[PDB]
C-alpha cells in the first residue's frame, strides 16, 4: 500500500508541529497533549516494518528537542514534581511509558542519587511488554535513552547517586531476555505461512538485538572478570535455555567480533562448551571458521605478548571441535575438511616449529578417511576438491619437501585419493620438489620417495591400465635427471648403496621407459669413478672399487640391451672404456678389452644403416684413435679385426672416405710398446693410402671422382708437411699430373668451380711445389 | 646486427639448465640471431631458444633426439658468410688443421663449431674460427675441468667483434675479441 | 474410289466373255463392237495410272488371245481385203486405230513384201494419238508387237520381206521423241499442286520409257559401229537436248545397264562430251558410279582385251569429272569425296602399275581441301566419314606401307580431322598400318613413323582432356611391339642411334605413357648386345660400342627411376647385370656392381611392404647368386652386405625361411682363386645354419616352427650327402628325436600327417630305408 | 580328360602373341581344362585363354601385374592330384630336388612349373614333373636358345600321356611322354 505511511508522516508532523509550537509558548500539558496526540499516530500498525521505522526515528528525533528542553529545564531548577502521576491519567499505557522514560531519564541527570531507584523501576516495570513490535522499538528507546548515563566505574560516587557497572550489567542484561523473548516470539505470530516474511523482518531487526551488546561492551567497567564472572554466565543461560539457532548464532557472531581476545581466551572453554551443547541446524562450521580467522589475526597480530606458553591452544581447540563434531550429526566430510584446512592453517602459523602437532593432525584426518569407506575419490567429487586443497597447504607451505619425509603420516594420504588426481598432485608435488631446489636426501627417505615415484611410473587409472593417448610423455624424465644430480652429493660409501636402490628402482621402471632414465645413471657411476681415481690416497681399495662399479655398469648396460636396442649401449661402453682407460688400474686393459668386445658385438650384430654405419664407425674410430692403454698383443688383433670389418663396406663413394680415413689409425696407432708413441712405419701409411688409391681407380664418377682427389690429395700435403719421408714430391707431382689432364673434361657445375678455388687455394699456400 | 653463439647445453642427460647468472644475461629483444652448434637434446631447449630470437639456426649434434637438424649449415649474416657444424665430424675432434680443411670446402669467413666444450676463438689463415663452449659446462670426459660460456658476437659491416662469456667462479667474466675480412 | 474400278472390271469380265463367244462362232465383227464399248469404258478420267494399268492388262492380255485367233484365220488362207476402209467404221479413234496395228502385223506375216511399207505406215499413223496414258498404252501394244518382226541380225533376209536396221533405228528414234513430248507435256498439264503425284505418276511410267531401250537391246543388229557413228549420236541429241533432269537420269541409268562395253569403249569420250553439257539439277554422281561400276567390272573382267594403253582412260575421266565439277554449282563436298572414293578403287585395280597416278589423285584432292578453306571436321561430318573411306582404299588395298609414307600429303590431309576425330581417326589408321605386320624400316621411315605416333599420342588435349577411360586404357601395345619387330632387322650401329632417337621421341611422348613404353627399349639394347657378340669375331672395338650402349641404357634407365616405380625396374637392373655379366668386356665388373648398388638403394628408400620385403629379397638373393665371375675378393663382401641386409628384416617367420636360404649362397658360391672351382665354405655355411637353427627354436608357434624345422633338416642331409663333413649324423639324429620329442606336443592337423609322411620319406631316400 | 600347360608367354614385356602355327592348333571345344604356370603378364592373354575353355587356373608369375593370383595352387584332375607353382620362387631355379622337396610338402602326384623356359618332362622317385616351357620362346637371360612349346596331357584314369610341342624349324615336332601313378 505504502500511503498509509506518508498520510500518517503528515499527520505525524502535523501533531509534533503543534507540539514543539506549545513547548515554544511554554505552556507544557498542551505541548504534551500534542505529543499524545502524535503518538496515538503509532497505534496504527500496519506500516511495512521499514515504514514503521522511519516513523518512529522521525518521532524519537522530535523527542530530542524536547529531552533537551526538559534537560535545560531541570539544570534551570524548574522541576515539577510528582510527574508520574499526572502523566498517568493518560488513559493508555502507552502514554505512561513513553512519559515514564522521557521524565526518568531527565530526573536520572537532575537526580544522579536518583538513577539506582529509577532504573530499577523502569526495568521492573518493563516486564508488563508482552507485543513485539511497539516493545521492540520502545527498548530501543531505552537503549539510546541509556547511551551513556548508567552507572560506571570511573564515575564519581556520591552515596546519594546509587548504582554501579553491576547494576547497568544487571541492567542490560535484563532488558535483553526480555527484547529477545519477544522477537522470538515474532517467530511464532501471525499465520505460519509468514515465516519467511516474519524470518525476514526478524533478520531486519537483528541489529536492535546486537546494539544491545555494543552497549555492553562500551562500558567501562567490563574487566575480564566480570566477562568471566556475570557477562557469559547470563548469555549462556538464555542462549542453553532458549535452544533456538538463528538468533543464537547471530548473537554469537556479534559476541565473537566484539569483545577483545584477551576475555575470550580466558574464557574459552565455557565458550566452547557452550558452542557444543548447540543446536544441531546450525552451520558450525561457519562460526568456527570465523573464529580460527579470528585467532588467525590474532595470532599474527603483533604489538602483543603473542601466546602464552600456558595457553595451549592447540589442545583446547583440538579437543572442543572435537566435541562439537561429536554434538554435531549430520556433518558433511568436506565441511570436516575445511575446518581442517584452517586446522592446518593455524598449526602452521602459530607453531612451524613443531611437527608433532601437524602429525597430530594428519593423524586425525587419517582416521576420518579411514571411517569414510570411501574408494579413490574422483574428479567429480567435491570431496577430493577438499582434500586436494587441504594437502597442498602442506605441500606449499613446506617450503623444503625434505622435511615432509620426516612426516612418516603423510604417505598414508597417497591411498585415499584417485589415481588420476594422485597424478596430477604428484606432479604438483615433483614439480614444487624440484622448483624448490630440495636436495640430497636420506636413504631411507630416499626409499620413500623412490616409492613414490614407482607410484608414478607404476600405475595408470586407478589400477595400471593401458588405455593409450596421444598426448605428451616426457614430462617425467628431466624430473629423474634432477633427483639423480643431486642424488651424488653423498661421500663415496653412501653411493654405491645409492646406485643399487636407484637401480632396482629403474629395473623396476619398465621398458618402454629405462633408455632415457639409465644414462644419467651412467654418468654418475663415470664421475664417482672419477671420485675414487682422484682420491687414490686416503683409499687402498679404490681399484677394487672402480672394478666393481664397472661391472656394475656392463650388467645395467646388458639390461639396456635385453630392451633390444642398440646405440645407447655402444655409446655406454665407449664411455665406460675411456673412463677405465684415463684410471688405468690394475687389470684396466683386460676391463676395457672386455668393454671393447661388447661394444664390437653390438657393432656387427647391432649394424642397421649406411648411415648408421658410417656413424657407427666414426664413433668408433674417435675412440679407437686415442686409446692407449694396449698393448701389441692386445692392440694388434683388435688392430686388424677393425681393419678388416672396415674394409667391409656397402658403398663404394663412402668406402672410399672410410678407407681413406683408416691413414690416422696407422698414423695415430700408438700403443705401449716403445712408450706410447708410434713407431712411425711410413710403410703401412703408404700401403693404406694405396688401397685408398686403388679403391679411386675404380670409382669413375666424373664428379665424385675429381672431387676424391683433391680430398685425398690434401691429405697427402697433410702428411708431407707432417714429415712423412715415404711422402715423396714425386708421387705428388705425378697425381697432380694426372688430375690436371683430368680436370677441363668438365661441364659447368655448382661445384667443379669450388673444387677449383679448393684446389687453387691449396697451392697458393704451401710453396714447396 | 649482434648474433647468439651457444650449444652443448646437454639437458637434461648432463645438465638441467643454464647457469642462474647466464640466463639472466640472455633476455629477449636484444638478440636478432642464433647460431647454435651443440646438441642441446631436448626441444625444450629448443623453445627457449626461440624465446631470445626468432631466427634460429641449429645443426644436429651427436647427442641431440630430434635427426631432422642439419650435419652442417651455412648461414650468411650480413657480409659474413659463416658455417656451422657440431664437430663430432671432425677427426681429430678439435685439430685446427681439420677445421681449417672444412673451411675450404664450406667456403666460409667464419666458421662455427662445439663439441670440445672448450672455448676457442682465434684467426688462421685469414679465416675466423670460434667455439662457443658448453652453455652449461657440461661434462666432458676428456676435460675434468669445463667452464660454463656463450659468446654473442656484433656484426656491422666486414667487422666483427666476438664476446666471450665465462663463469669463472662466481661473477661472469668476460674477454673482447675482434676479427675483420682480409 | 476403287468401285468405279471394279463396274469396270466387272462389264469387262462381261465383254471379254462376247469375245471369246463371237471368237467361238466366228463373228469378228462383233467382238469388235464390243472391243469397242471396253475402250468406252477407257474414257473415265477417275481412276488412277495404276487402276488404268491394271484394266489395260487386262484387256490386252485377252486381246493377243483374239490377235493369235486372227493370225490363225489369217494363216488358214481367210484373207480380206479393203480391211483399211472397214476399220475407219469405229466411231472411236481408239479402236480404229488399234484394229489398224492388229491388221498391220497380220499382213505383215501374211505379206512380207508389205512389212517395211506398213512398218512406216503404222510408225507415221500414230500421229494420231495424243493423250499420255492412251497413247502410251498403244505404244506398249506396239512395242510388244514389234518385239520381233523388227529387222535384226539374226532374221531370214527373204526377197519377200521388207525393212531393214535403219527402219528399226528409224522407228525408235521417232517413238523416242513422241514419247517423250506426250511425257513431259503430262508434267505441267494439271495443277502444279500436283506435283508429287505427277512425280509418282512419272516413275510408275518410267518402265514403260525404258522397255523401248530394253527393246534397242535386244535387237543384234544394235552392233557397235551402228552405235558409234549413228544410233548414240542420234539418241544423244535428244537426250542431251531434252534438258531435263529426271528423264535424262532415267535414261542415262537405262543406258548404263543396256549397253555392251563393247559399245561403251568405242563411245565413251563423244557420249562424255554429251554427258558434261547436261541439266544442272540432276545427280551425275549416281551416274558416274554406275559407269564406274560397268568399267570396273571390265577392269578386273579376264579373257578380254582390257584397256588398251593408248586410251589413258583415268586421266580422261579425271579431267572430265574436274571440269563437271567445275561445271557445278555447289556440289557437296563430302559427294566429290564419295566420288574420289571410286577413283580410287579404279586406279587401284584397272591400273595397279602406276601408283604415280593415284599420287597425282591425292596431290588433287589436296589442292581442292587447300581451296576450301574450311574449319576442322565435326565429328558428325559426313566428310570426314568419307576421307576415312578414302583414306582406307589405299590402307586396305596397298599391303605395302612404305609407299604410303612415302606419300607426303597422306599426314597433311590429317590437318582437317578435329582433335577428337583425330584421336579416333589416327588410331584406327594406324591401328590398320599395325595389323599388317611392318617389317624393316629406315631411319626416314622411323621418322616419319614417330610423326605418326607423335599425332596419335599427344599434342597438348585440345580440352582439358577429361577421361573415363583415357584410351583403351593400354590399347598401345602392338605399336611398340612392331617398332620392337621391324628394329631387329636392320644393321646394328644404326640400330642403337635409331633406338636413341626412338627415346627423346616417346620421351617427348607424355607423362603415364612411357612407363609402358620403354622397358620393350630395353629389350632392344640386349638383343643388340647379342648382335654385337655374333660379330666378335672381326670387332674389337665391340668393347667399346657395348660401352655406349650400356651407359646409353644407364641413363634411360635413370630415367625410369625419376619416374618413381621400384619393382619393375629392379628387374630391369637384374637384366642388365646379367647382360653385362655374360658380356664379360673390360670394366664389367664395375657395371655389374653399379646395378646392385642402385637395386639395393631402391631396396631401402623404397620400401613399404612386408610381402614387397619379402618378395623383394627373395628375388636378389635368388638373382644374383649365379653372379658368378666376381673376383672372390669381391664375391665375398657383396654377399655379406646382403647377407646382414636380410637379418634386419622384421617378422621372424620369414626371417627365418631366409637366414636359411642364404646357405646355398655361402656353399654355392665359387672363388676365381680355384680356377672357377667353388669356395667351399662350409664352416661358415654351417654358422649360417648355426644362426638360423637359434632363431628356429625360437618360432614358438608350433605348425610353422616344425615345418622350419622341417626344411633346416633337409638342408642338413642336402649338405651331409653332398660331402660336407661338417654336417654330422648326430646332429641330424638329436633333431628328428627332438622334432619326435615335440610333433605328439601338438593338436592335430591336415599338415602333421603331412609330416610324418615327410620324415619318413626322407629318411627312406637315404638308402638306409 | 585332357589339359593344356603353358606359361610364360611373357606379352607384351618379351612377345607379342603366340607362334602362328600353334594359334592354329589350340582351338576351342578340345579343352577341358587349363593349368597355366607362368607370367602371361596381360589379362588380354587371360581373356584368350578363357577361349580355349573355361576352367582355367593361373598361379602368379614373377612378372604378371594382377597381384590376385595364387602364389601356388593345387587342382584334382580326375584320379590326379597336381600342383601348380611359377618356379621364381623355387631355388635354385630349375633344380630337380627343391622342386622335389616342394612335391613333399603339396602331396601331389603331379607337378607342374615352369620360369626356365625349357621344356621339361621326367619321373622322380614315383612322382611326375612337367614345365611346359614359353608358349612363345619369351626370352630369357640365362638361354640364349629358347625354343616355343605347350604341352596337353591326356588323363584316362591314373595314367597319363603328356604330349609336348615344340616349334622347331617351321614345322611343330612333338613327343609322346606316359606316366602312370606307382
Amino acid at each position: 500500500q505504502e500511503k498509509l505511511l506518508d498520510e500518517a508522516i503528515q499527520a505525524v508532523k502535523v501533531q509534533s508541529f503543534q507540539m514543539k509550537r506549545c513547548l515554544d509558548k511554554n505552556k507544557l500539558m498542551d505541548a504534551l497533549k500534542h505529543a499524545s496526540n502524535m503518538l496515538g499516530e503509532l497505534r496504527t500498525s500496519m506500516l511495512s516494518p521499514k515504514s514503521y521505522y522511519e516513523l518512529y526515528m522521525a518521532i524519537s528525533d522530535e523527542l530530542h528537542y524536547l529531552e533537551v528542553y526538559l534537560t535545560d529545564e531541570f539544570a534551570k531548577g524548574r522541576k515539577v514534581a510528582d510527574l508520574y502521576e499526572l502523566v498517568q491519567y493518560a488513559g493508555n499505557i502507552i502514554p505512561r511509558l513513553y512519559l515514564l522514560i522521557t521524565v526518568g531519564v531527565v530526573y536520572v541527570k537532575s537526580f544522579p542519587q536518583s538513577r539506582k531507584d529509577i532504573l530499577k523501576d523502569l526495568v521492573e516495570m518493563c516486564r508488563g511488554v508482552q507485543h513485539p513490535l511497539r516493545g521492540l522499538f520502545l527498548r530501543n528507546y531505552l537503549l539510546q535513552c541509556t547511551r551513556n548515563i548508567l552507572p560506571d566505574e570511573g564515575e564519581p560516587t556520591d552515596e546519594e547517586t546509587t548504582g554501579d557497572i553491576s547494576d547497568s550489567m544487571d541492567f542490560v542484561l535484563l532488558n535483553f531476555a526480555e527484547m529477545n523473548k519477544l522477537w522470538v516470539r515474532m517467530q511464532h505470530q501471525g499465520h505460519s505461512r509468514d515465516r519467511e516474511k516474519r524470518e525476514r523482518e526478524r533478520q531486519e531487526l537483528r541489529i536492535l538485538v546486537g546494539t544491545n551488546l555494543v552497549r555492553l561492551s562500551q562500558l567501562e567497567g567490563v574487566n575480564v572478570e566480570r566477562y568471566k564472572q556475570i557477562v557469559l554466565t547470563g548469555i549462556l543461560e538464555q542462549v542453553v535455555n532458549c535452544r533456538d539457532a538463528l538468533a543464537q548464532e547471530y548473537l554469537m557472531e556479534c559476541i565473537i567480533q566484539v569483545f577483545p581476545d584477551e576475555f575470550h581466551l580466558q574464557t574459552l572453554n565455557p565458550f566452547l562448551r557452550a558452542c557444543a551443547e548447540l543446536h544441531q541446524n546450525v552451520n558450525v562450521k561457519n562460526i568456527i571458521i570465523a573464529l580460527i580467522d579470528r585467532l588467525a589475526l590474532f595470532a599474527h597480530r603483533e604489538d602483543g605478548p603473542g601466546i602464552p606458553a600456558d595457553i595451549k591452544l592447540f589442545d583446547i581447540f583440538s579437543q572442543q571441535v572435537a566435541t562439537v563434531i561429536q554434538s554435531r550429526q549430520d556433518m558433511p566430510s568436506e565441511d570436516v575438511v575445511s575446518l581442517q584446512v584452517s586446522l592446518i592453517n593455524l598449526a602452521m602459523k602459530c607453531y612451524p616449529d613443531r611437527v608433532d602437532y601437524v602429525d597430530k593432525v594428519l593423524e586425525t584426518t587419517v582416521e576420518i578417511f579411514n571411517k569414510l569407506n570411501l574408494e579413490h575419490i574422483a574428479t567429480s567429487s567435491a570431496v577430493s576438491k577438499e582434500l586436494t586443497r587441504l594437502l597442498k597447504i602442506p605441500v606449499d607451505t613446506y617450503n623444503n619437501i625434505l622435511t615432509v619425509l620426516k612426516l612418516k603420516h603423510f604417505h598414508p594420504l597417497f591411498e585415499y585419493f584417485d589415481y588420476e588426481s594422485r597424478k596430477s598432485m604428484s606432479c604438483y608435488v615433483l614439480s614444487n620438489v624440484l622448483d624448490y631446489n630440495t636436495e640430497i636426501v636420506s636413504q631411507d627417505q630416499v626409499d620413500s620417495i623412490m616409492n613414490l615415484v614407482s607410484t608414478l611410473i607404476q600405475d595408470q587409472p586407478d589400477q595400471p591400465v593401458e588405455d593409450p593417448d596421444p598426448e605428451d610423455f616426457a614430462d617425467e624424465q628431466s624430473l629423474v635427471g634432477r633427483f639423480i644430480h643431486l642424488l651424488r652429493s653423498e661421500d663415496p660409501d653412501q653411493q654405491y648403496l645409492i646406485l643399487n636402490t636407484a637401480r632396482k628402482h629403474f629395473g623396476a621402471g619398465g621398458n618402454q621407459r629405462i633408455r632415457f632414465t639409465l644414462p644419467p645413471l651412467v654418468f654418475a657411476a663415470y664421475q664417482l669413478a672419477f671420485r675414487y681415481k682422484e682420491n687414490s690416497k686416503v683409499d687402498d681399495k679404490w681399484e677394487k672399487k672402480c672394478q666393481k662399479i664397472f661391472s656394475f655398469a656392463h650388467q645395467t648396460i646388458s639390461a639396456l640391451i635385453k630392451a633390444e636396442l642398440a646405440e645407447l649401449p655402444l655409446r655406454l661402453f665407449l664411455q665406460g672404456a675411456l673412463a677405465a682407460g684415463e684410471i688405468g688400474f690394475e687389470n684396466h686393459e683386460t676391463v676395457a678389452y672386455e668393454f671393447m668386445s661388447q661394444a664390437f658385438s653390438l657393432y656387427e650384430d647391432e649394424i642397421s644403416d649406411s648411415k648408421a654405419q658410417l656413424a657407427a664407425i666414426t664413433l668408433i674410430i674417435g675412440t679407437f684413435e686415442r686409446m692407449k692403454c694396449f698393448s701389441e698383443e692386445n692392440h694388434e688383433p683388435l688392430r686388424t679385426q677393425c681393419a678388416l670389418a672396415a674394409s667391409k663396406l656397402l658403398k663404394k663413394p663412402d668406402q672410399g672416405r672410410a678407407v681413406s680415413t683408416c691413414a690416422h689409425l696407422f698414423w695415430s696407432g700408438r700403443n705401449t710398446d716403445k712408450n706410447g708413441e708410434e713407431l712411425h712405419g711410413g710403410k703401412r701409411v703408404m700401403e693404406c693410402l694405396k688401397k685408398a688409391l686403388k679403391i679411386a681407380n675404380q670409382c669413375m664418377d666424373p664428379s665424385l671422382q675429381v672431387q676424391l682427389f683433391i680430398e685425398i690429395l690434401n691429405r697427402y700435403i697433410y702428411f708431407y708437411e707432417k714429415e712423412n719421408d715415404a711422402v715423396t714430391i714425386q708421387v705428388l707431382n705425378q697425381l697432380i699430373q694426372k688430375i690436371r689432364e683430368d680436370l677441363p673434361n668438365l661441364e659447368s657445375s655448382e661445384e667443379t668451380e669450388q673444387i677449383n678455388k679448393h684446389f687453387h687455394n691449396t697451392l697458393e699456400h704451401l710453396r714447396l711445389r | 646486427m649482434l648474433v647468439l653463439v651457444l650449444g652443448d647445453l646437454h639437458i637434461p642427460h648432463r645438465c638441467n639448465s643454464l647457469p642462474a647468472k647466464f640466463k639472466k644475461l640472455l633476455v629477449p629483444g636484444k638478440i636478432q640471431h642464433i647460431l647454435c652448434t651443440g646438441n642441446l637434446c631436448t626441444k625444450e631447449s629448443y623453445d627457449y631458444l626461440k624465446t631470445l630470437a626468432g631466427d634460429v639456426h641449429i645443426v644436429r649434434g651427436d647427442f641431440d633426439e630430434n635427426l631432422n637438424y642439419p650435419e652442417q649449415k651455412v648461414v650468411t649474416v650480413g657480409q659474413f658468410k659463416i658455417g656451422l657444424i657440431h664437430g663430432h665430424q671432425v677427426i681429430p675432434w678439435g685439430d685446427m688443421a681439420s677445421l681449417a680443411l672444412l673451411q675450404r670446402q664450406f667456403d666460409v669467413d667464419i666458421l662455427i663449431s662445439g663439441h670440445t666444450h672448450k672455448f676457442e676463438a682465434f684467426e688462421h689463415e685469414n679465416k675466423f674460427y670460434i667455439n662457443p663452449g658448453s652453455a652449461t659446462g657440461a661434462y666432458n670426459a676428456l676435460e675434468t675441468n669445463i667452464i660454463p660460456s656463450f659468446v654473442l658476437m656484433d656484426i656491422q659491416a666486414s667487422t666483427v667483434v666476438t664476446y666471450v662469456y665465462q663463469l669463472i667462479g662466481d661473477d661472469v667474466k668476460v674477454e673482447r675479441i675482434e676479427y675483420k675480412k682480409p
